[PDB]
């Protein structure tokens, strides 16, 4: 699942 | 003097953190251990439709930090993002 900072 | 934080809650999934925090308003918040990387942090956070994630990083000296700014404990990478935008893309600051 995507992360904003990553 | 170790309680956890209200909204710290480690076991939480992604998808429990994201229905609990859309009956919040904008910038509310929660910590959870990390579901898809066991042995990480996560903090959920409600923009304004919707709710982001952003995965905690750590250094080796233990260091917190989420995009540049680096701090010594969890509690002190909160109070930093509210009144510095947790979000590079609209305007997103934590609150309790």
């Amino acid at each position: 699942p995507d992360y904003e900072n990553l | 003097d170790i309680e956890f934080p209200e909204w710290f809650h480690e076991g939480l999934s992604r998808h429990q953190a994201e229905n609990l925090l859309m009956g919040k308003d904008i910038g509310f918040f929660i910590i959870r251990a990390s579901q898809s990387s066991p042995g990480d942090f996560s903090i959920s956070v409600r923009h304004e439709d919707d709710v982001q994630h952003f995965k905690v990083m750590r250094d080796t000296k233990g260091n917190y930090f989420l995009w540049t700014e680096k701090f010594p404990s969890l509690n002190k990478l909160v109070d930093y993002y509210r009144t510095t935008s947790i979000s590079k893309q609209k305007q997103v600051f934590l609150r309790d």
